[PDB]
């Protein structure tokens, strides 16, 4: 999932 | 959390420095417009500005303090208003026409380009209509745009009376703006309604958007691109 | 021009209350409805009913007999679903987890199943009316929200004196806090409060639409000239 | 429409 990706981006 | 300790003006602050920037279309005034490929710029457009939405959520007061799972609900449900509402507050100064981008500005004879489109150019053109009467300030806007991240998917899932607290605290900040810009107890109040019952329309402008663009997928003569096309499925 | 802007927000309250339409009963002799053609056969003859009583009640919100008659036809068909599921949402709330659309006629989750895609809309109905509980949300207040509805809701598909009447019933909502003793910073809390619901009514309206849309497409359940004509006013 | 009716009587 492209949104769970970039918000857990750190 | 840290977002419940921030004074009023530390919120506005805060929400103004995290305000994504104004992105550019692809837009050639030389080149022909085919209605597809109108479309085509506002899907290329809006999937740019997805990606600087995320990361201005992550700005939002007591955003970060949600689980992840819950970060990914408020952003699915939210993104297309957030999307409009930002492109009504770009449009405020432009009566009759919608600023997508700085080279990109629309009228009503391009929004019936598209099937059935030319109703929800109308909608929000009466949404930015709507705030230049009430000469919307910026500080209202980022407080309306963190409001309806917040808001719009807190019924659709314990930490939502977080959310709760949060949003009163952005009610408080929009009250000491009013207040600040020396309106009366009533006034303070009649605008605070104002303001928030745009919510609803924006709401409903969406609705209709995302069953356009679920329409125009199905099509499948506009590609949409692969974060558009997850963000579209989160509503079915 | 107007008696509404000359009410006080006492007698804008009095007439709103008074205007209240009746809880309706739904048919009897039942088995506990569980076809998707009961079910909505039910829902579909006690919503025909209530729009009946709605139009007459629309008429008695102070300031909407002033706008023209298209001008009330356009806000009913954009607002009807609205006006239905929070008079729903309001009846439901002293029963949690469930769906009070009649004094006989209580539904729950496991009944919303039946209808292919209509659980969440049920979900979305039953969070709401938590939501108004636990709000302790007082009559008085469900009726200004349910006239700003009215109101609201089809004004920008158009026009001051709607938004000066809209004006009022914040005065009202803002009067009717103080009265119960509400600190200032609790009155303007609470009022944002109760206004966000409506973008959520408005959502569940919108979804409810497409619903009854695809009823009508599936031709099982049949509509009421009445109902076809308020459906058609979407799409 | 009877919309238009209803709100005459
Ligand atoms: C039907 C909607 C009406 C208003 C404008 C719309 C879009 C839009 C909205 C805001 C914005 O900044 C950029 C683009 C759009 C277009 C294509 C797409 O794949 C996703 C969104 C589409
Ligand atoms: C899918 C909608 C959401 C749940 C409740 C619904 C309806 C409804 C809403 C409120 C109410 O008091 C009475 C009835 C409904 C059912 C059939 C019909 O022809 C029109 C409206 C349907």
């Amino acid at each position: 999932k492209i949104l769970h990706r970039l918000l857990q981006d750190s | 959390s840290l977002a419940l300790s921030l004074t009023a003006d530390q919120m506005v602050s805060a929400l103004l420095d995290a305000e994504p920037p104004i992105l550019y279309s692809e837009y050639d005034p030389t080149r022909p417009f085919s209605e597809a490929s109108m479309m085509g710029l506002l899907t290329n457009l809006a999937d740019r500005e997805l990606v600087h939405m995320i990361n201005w959520a992550k700005r939002v007061p007591g955003f970060v303090d949600l689980t992840l799972h819950d970060q990914v609900h408020l952003l699915e449900c939210a993104w297309l208003e957030i999307l409009m509402i930002g492109l009504v507050w770009r449009s405020m100064e432009h009566p009759g026409k919608l600023l997508f981008a700085p080279n990109l500005l629309l009228d009503r004879n391009q929004g019936k380009c598209v099937e059935g489109m030319v109703e929800i150019f109308d909608m929000l053109l009466a949404t930015s209509s709507r705030f230049r009467m009430m000469n919307l300030q910026g500080e209202e806007f980022v407080c309306l745009k963190s409001i309806i991240l917040l808001n719009s998917g807190v019924y659709t899932f314990e930490e939502k009376d977080h959310i709760h607290r949060v949003l009163d605290k952005i009610t408080d900040t929009l009250i000491h703006l009013m207040a600040k810009a020396g309106l009366t107890l009533q006034q303070q109040h009649q605008r605070l309604a104002q303001l928030l019952l745009i919510l609803s329309h924006i709401r409903h402008m969406s609705n209709k958007g995302m069953e356009h663009l679920y329409s125009m997928k199905c099509k499948n003569v506009v590609p949409l691109s692969d974060l558009l096309l997850e963000m579209l499925d989160a509503h079915r």
